[PDB]
DNA sequence: TCAGGATGTATATATCTGACACGTGCCTGGAGACTAGGGAGTAATCCCCTTGGCGGTTAAAACGCGGGGGACAGCGCGTACGTGCGTTTAAGCGGTGCTAGAGCTGTCTACGACCAATTGAGCGGCCTCGGCACCGGGATTCTCCA
DNA sequence: TGGAGAATCCCGGTGCCGAGGCCGCTCAATTGGTCGTAGACAGCTCTAGCACCGCTTAAACGCACGTACGCGCTGTCCCCCGCGTTTTAACCGCCAAGGGGATTACTCCCTAGTCTCCAGGCACGTGTCAGATATATACATCCTGA
């Protein structure tokens, strides 16, 4: 059956980043393993503060709560700003 | 004269004051107390406080509220692992 | 001669006292005033609920009592009695709080 | 007790059948039983007991208080202050201790600067009178208690505000005659305390004193009315939309009449100005100053919330602050060793216009005293005080029980080079006399005109030998100016009352 | 007409869309609003991006032209805020820092 | 027909019908069997009695009639299995167990 | 506005249990408190469970997984008698 | 069978090492052979129970995957 | 010879720099299986699963075993003793 | 203090190989388009609740000081732990053999969602007295120095 | 091997205030239908897990040997405890005054559901080169003796 990861994204991310630069299985299963980790993390505290708020409904500014929540510190800046800019592009075009 | 301007000096950690430290070491079971506990413990609760306060009024500002309430404290408390009962 | 105790007898004498009793152990104003102002440096003009105050009250001296406790082992284990600020930090340390 | 009710109803009764209807409008007790069978059915001489001389309209309100004792009834003596109504409180407790020979267990509340001047009168005019001051930590209290109160070795007790409140059930078990309470201001309200456990205590008579009436509402009228007479009223909202407040909403002003029939031999109230007792007014100033061009600079700092990264839950405190003085924020003074100086004066808005007066009643022989809300204002003004080396003594919130008397002794001892008196507001202005001082200047206005009122008659009483000059500072272009038209709204929303009172 | 995909249109790497059929398929909320994805995809993004980097810079000091879990441990536990986030996580053949106590070293 | 709730017919006290609700709008599946809320609602009841229990004896045991939150208190953690569950609360007014270490009392 | 609570069922457990002893105000609320919490540990558990083994229902066999992961031992052993004795009880009456 | 023994002294002075242990006393092997024991029993049980609860009789490597998430300790690099 | 404490800091950093598992395969499996045997009966384990079961394992232990070396350092010494590890777990809460 | 021997570790270079980077082919899941309706947003109103000051009491913190006992440093000793070496033992890798059981597809039915009508269990409001927390005296027990 | 002083417990009386019982009503829970699909169950395939054997060799093991470190003991001195006395700020009542959080009514636009279609992403080959592996030289570093 076909399964699904993250891999042909996070191997665009690596070659934009470091654009010679490999990696091996073991590295790619982590990195698949980190991102679904994340996601469920960001997923369920945005579901809480949803529930929280007795809305049904959730919003990027749930997401960027819950973002702002798990992130740590100048870490949180940044995530927060690359995704207000995503947004914004998005609606503009 | 230049009597309005004595008291100028709370700096509010200091109020937790030694007594209070030595009570609470009391309650834990000490039996002696060093005298340099008193700054470690009170820089101890400093960044407790720190780290529940940001994530309380974090949710609170969400809720585009002005007065943190117990709930948003517990729920904060909770998110890190500390579950606290008997306050809804 | 005035009649004084030999020292340690009023220190497990007040221990029993205070494992034996549930009130609070800070001041509510001096601890209200300390969470009003860390709280000003994340969102100007806040405004609390009493319980609010009363709930960060119980969470920080039960997490204080803990604390105390865990350093009392670890005092006992380098064998004094006198708790330190290393003792503190060890605790921390291995808590994964540092 | 019911027979008292029958007593009582005879003169109610004797007045307009609108207590027959209030007894009829209860949405109803046995009271109606000795209602339905009656439905179908001295001293003008001043008395010698005294010492000294009594005053025209003080023998005619003792008058009307022994005929509410023998119509077993109760009132309000709202006279005006500083009109001997202490020696009217005094000469009527010589008349139950002499005409009805009944020296018993009597109950006086005055405020804590106060319990002093009581205790003189008394013993200045009857000293057959065993009185107390019961002040003193818990274990004073404690021997007063148990040797003397518990004794029933005395006659009158002079407590404050709050020591009834401590020594409640040491106090129930005496049943007194009377529960005299001067200033009665703070039972305007319903849940105070001081109201929750006056109405326990149990005396024959009850009978309430003031400085001035009412403060703002038929609400706060049937505050302190319900402490009169309570078996009678017993009810809430019913004497408030039974009169509907001055027609609130038809503005008929003539139902006004109903209520103010029922008060006027129901309560006893007079002016300074008919019966004048020392037959001079009092002048009347409100010193508009500009605000300080310095603060001027804080003050935008404060509305545009420019110094920064502090606190402003309540921006009325904030800017009656920065209206009252620069330096209380807490940096305005930048000197690291405090400079006291010229600076201060030269800084703080009002000084300047202070120094000015200062310089000027210093010759021409005017006594000052000056009322403020901020005890930190006033520790400011006692700096400047020690810069321009005035004598004086400071009388603030919680100072001492006898450091007041002394004060205030050496202040009104006669030849006092006392030029100034620095004092609060709340706490000074409730009932002390300073007749020795003339002029009375407000550092800032209060919320409270009536309590302004109290607090500008200090020394315009009985024994005012000079005209008072009042100047009250307000600054120009400030919220204080709302401060002052805010306080006159509530001014004429109880005075055209007031005055309806004694015409009608 | 012709399609552009959402990633593309947000400038984005990661699916815009697989990520709305994840959230919408997870029980989160009964409704997922239409930016919630872009934002999730963009922190994804940043995040990956973000150890990529660390763990490059790794493996390049290692001499190595390919990243390992050894790399990405080392990136993570190098950087104290990803290390926090990563406190309660494990790296399958990952090591540890080299670290030895002061004390115990000869003097 | 006659109404007889869910609850009597389980022979429970806890409602089974609020939880049943509870467990729908909390978003936890797409359906809900219809035993799952008997089996939780038996369960809540289960550990609810047990406690109770517990601090009602140690209520006794100090010669009152009314539990309170240090009654509470000593019942969990004199408890070992409730100590473990829960191992992370804090219960409010609770104070702690009286313990004081072996060495520091006189010999 | 109505607000809704487990009262009147915890303070029927107590009549049950201690048939004398009363309950304060505070130690109610704690109580409130406990069984809010262990209901949402149950349901959780229960949760990811369906959605680990691709299912869409949460039937009594979840719920008994969960409770055998989340309670200790003897609590684990009495409470799945409990919940199964109820369950029997409410399909064959 | 005696297979705790299995793990032998030079793996656990092994493990010790890369914790940066320098000198190890004499009773620490049965020690952290107890030790292991307890962290096996606890994680394996939750295994088997998710496992039982799938109605498999295989242990998957997600099993001890989501047993370990439970419990607290994540792990990167098993699969999802 | 090599004086006491100079092979173990050399082996310190040797194993500090590598990455691969410290404990052999088929004893750690044996014990897998026996631990198993008494939950149920017969089952039945992936290769992964095992490899899975030895990382968290050994990872475990090499932390475990820095909390240690910490209490002992704590107590003015350079052994590592079994109170030490049991104080370890006690603060990290395990007991 | 240093020298020289000895041992382990890094640095350099030549050779395999199997794990990764990349190309093909296909199919399924995401995008485009369109509709309905309900959740979210906005306005207006109200009334409780939070804040800031003071007033006055009084309990607790602050402060000073003697002294004793515990932290801490040094010293000795004796044994338990580290280092090395030869012998044994079982891990690891390979190979062959077999079958349980994991994973998938297909059918169909029974169970859960949803809706509408009904009713009674639980919630807010209201009253009342008994459990509980002092408060004082007296009695007992504990601690400490002889 | 002791009485004397302080702490603590015993017992009864008192005031109070919150736990517990009653009551109206409303809204959520139950009862009864219809309908659609999740999953229970059968049957098939073929993967991957279990079992055993043979052979190599690297690790584990048992023992010898020596010294470094743990631990006990002693002395010293400094810093914390105990208690008496003075000062300070906590605490509760009180007074205003606004503001913010909840409620209510209405509206509209944003998301789910449905359908159509095609290209992005996944499974499957394929070559090849980065790393693993094996040797050889260079150098750092430890250790005993001078
Ligand atoms: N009839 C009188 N004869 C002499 N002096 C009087 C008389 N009435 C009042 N005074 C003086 O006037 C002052 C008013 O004091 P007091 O009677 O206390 O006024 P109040 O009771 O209104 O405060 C007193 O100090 C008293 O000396
Ligand atoms: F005239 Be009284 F002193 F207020
Ligand atoms: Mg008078």
């Amino acid at each position: 059956s076909r399964k699904e990861s993250y891999a042909i994204y996070v191997y665009k991310v690596l070659k934009q980043v470091h654009p010679d630069t490999g990696i091996s299985s073991k590295a790619m299963s982590i990195m698949n393993s980190f991102v679904n980790d994340v996601f469920e993390r960001i997923a369920g505290e945005a579901s809480r503060l949803a529930h929280y708020n007795k809305r049904s409904t959730i919003t990027s500014r749930e997401i960027q709560t819950a973002v702002r929540l798990l992130l740590p510190g100048e870490l949180a800046k940044h995530a927060v700003s690359e995704g207000t800019k995503a947004v914004t592009k998005y609606t503009s075009a | 004269g230049a009597k309005r301007h004595r008291k100028v000096l709370r700096d509010n950690i200091q109020g937790i004051t030694k007594p209070a430290i030595r009570r609470l070491a009391r309650r834990g079971g000490v039996k002696r107390i060093s005298g340099l506990i008193y700054e470690e413990t009170r820089g101890v609760l400093k960044v407790f406080l720190e780290n529940v306060i940001r994530d309380a009024v974090t949710y609170t500002e969400h809720a585009k509220r002005k007065t943190v309430t117990a709930m948003d404290v517990v729920y904060a408390l909770k998110r890190q692992g500390r579950t606290l009962y008997g306050f809804g | 001669k005035p009649h004084r105790y030999r020292p340690g007898t009023v220190a497990l004498r007040e221990i029993r006292r205070y494992q034996k009793s549930t009130e609070l152990l800070i001041r509510k104003l001096p601890f209200q005033r300390l969470v009003r102002e860390i709280a000003q440096d994340f969102k100007t003009d806040l405004r609390f609920q009493s319980s609010a105050v009363m709930a960060l009250q119980e969470a920080s001296e039960a997490y204080l009592v803990a604390l105390f406790e865990d350093t009392n082992l670890c005092a006992i284990h380098a064998k004094r009695v006198t708790i330190m600020p290393k003792d503190i930090q060890l605790a921390r340390r291995i808590r994964g709080e540092r | 007790d019911l027979e008292g009710t029958t007593k009582r109803f005879e003169h109610l009764l004797s007045l307009s059948g609108l207590f027959k209807h209030f007894i009829e409008s209860k949405a109803d007790p046995k009271f109606r039983q000795v209602l339905d069978v009656l439905e179908e059915n001295q001293f003008r001489e001043s008395p010698a007991y005294v010492n000294g001389q009594l005053r025209p309209y003080q023998i005619q309100g003792v008058n009307w208080l022994v005929s509410l004792h023998k119509n077993k009834i109760a009132g309000i003596l709202a006279d005006e202050m500083g009109l001997g109504k202490t020696l009217q409180t005094i000469s009527f407790l010589g008349y139950l201790r002499y005409i009805e020979k009944i020296p018993g267990p009597f109950l006086v509340i005055a405020p804590k600067s106060t319990l002093n001047n009581w205790l003189r009168e008394i013993n200045r005019w009857t000293p057959d009178v065993n009185a107390f001051i019961l002040q003193g930590d818990k274990e004073e209290r404690a021997e007063l208690i148990q040797k003397k109160l518990l004794g029933c070795d005395f006659d009158v007790v002079i407590a404050s505000y709050e020591i009834i409140i401590r020594e409640k059930s040491p106090l129930k078990k005496i049943n007194w005659e009377y529960i005299i309470i001067d200033e009665a201001h703070r039972i305007k309200n319903e849940e105070s305390m001081l109201s929750q456990v006056l109405r326990e205590f149990t005396s024959r008579n009850r009978l309430l004193i003031t400085g001035t009436p009412l403060q703002n509402n038929l609400h706060e009228l049937w505050a302190l009315l319900n402490f009169l007479l309570p078996d009678i009223f017993s009810d809430a909202q019913d004497f408030d939309d039974w009169f509907s407040s001055e027609s609130t909403e038809e503005d008929q002003d003539k139902i006004v009449k109903q209520l103010h029939t029922v008060l006027q031999p129901f309560l006893l109230r007079r002016i300074k100005s008919d019966v004048e007792t020392s037959l001079l007014p009092k002048k009347e100033l409100n010193l508009y100053v500009g605000m300080s061009s310095m603060q001027k600079k804080w003050y935008k700092k404060i509305l545009e919330k420019d110094e920064s990264k502090t606190r402003l839950l309540n921006i009325m405190m904030q800017l009656r602050k920065c209206c009252n003085h620069p330096y209380l924020f807490d940096g305005a003074e930048p000197g690291p060793p405090y400079t006291t100086d010229e600076h201060l004066v030269y800084n703080a808005a009002k000084l300047q216009v202070l120094d000015k007066l200062l310089k000027k009643l210093k010759e021409e022989g005017s006594r000052v005293l000056i009322f403020s809300q901020m005890s930190r204002l006033l520790d400011i003004l006692e700096d400047y005080c020690y810069f321009r080396n005035y004598e004086y003594c400071r009388i603030d919130g919680s100072t001492a029980h006898e450091d007041r008397i002394q004060a205030i002794d050496d202040y009104n001892a006669p030849d006092s080079k006392k030029f100034v008196f620095l004092l609060t507001t709340r706490a000074g202005g409730l009932g002390i006399n300073l007749t020795s001082a003339d002029v009375v200047v407000l550092y800032d206005s209060d919320w409270n005109p009536q309590a302004d009122l109290q607090a500008m008659d200090r020394a315009h009483r009985i024994g005012q030998k000079k005209q008072v000059k009042v100047f009250r500072l307000v600054t120009d272009n400030s919220v204080e100016e709302k401060i002052l038209e805010r306080a006159t709204q509530k001014l004429r929303l109880d005075q055209l009352v007031i005055q309806q009172n004694r015409t009608s | 007409a012709k399609a552009k995909t959402r990633s593309s249109r947000a400038g984005l790497q990661f699916p815009v869309g697989r990520v709305h059929r994840l959230l919408r398929k997870g029980n989160y909320a009964e409704r997922v609003g239409a930016g919630a994805p872009v934002y999730l995809a963009a922190v994804l993004e940043y995040l990956t991006a973000e150890i990529l980097e660390l763990a490059g810079n790794a493996a390049r000091d290692n001499k190595k032209t390919r990243i390992i879990p050894r790399h990405l441990q080392l990136a993570v536990r190098n950087d104290e805020e990803l290390n926090k986030l990563l406190g309660r996580v494990t790296i399958a053949q990952g090591g540890v820092l080299p670290n030895i106590q002061s004390v115990l070293l000869p003097k």
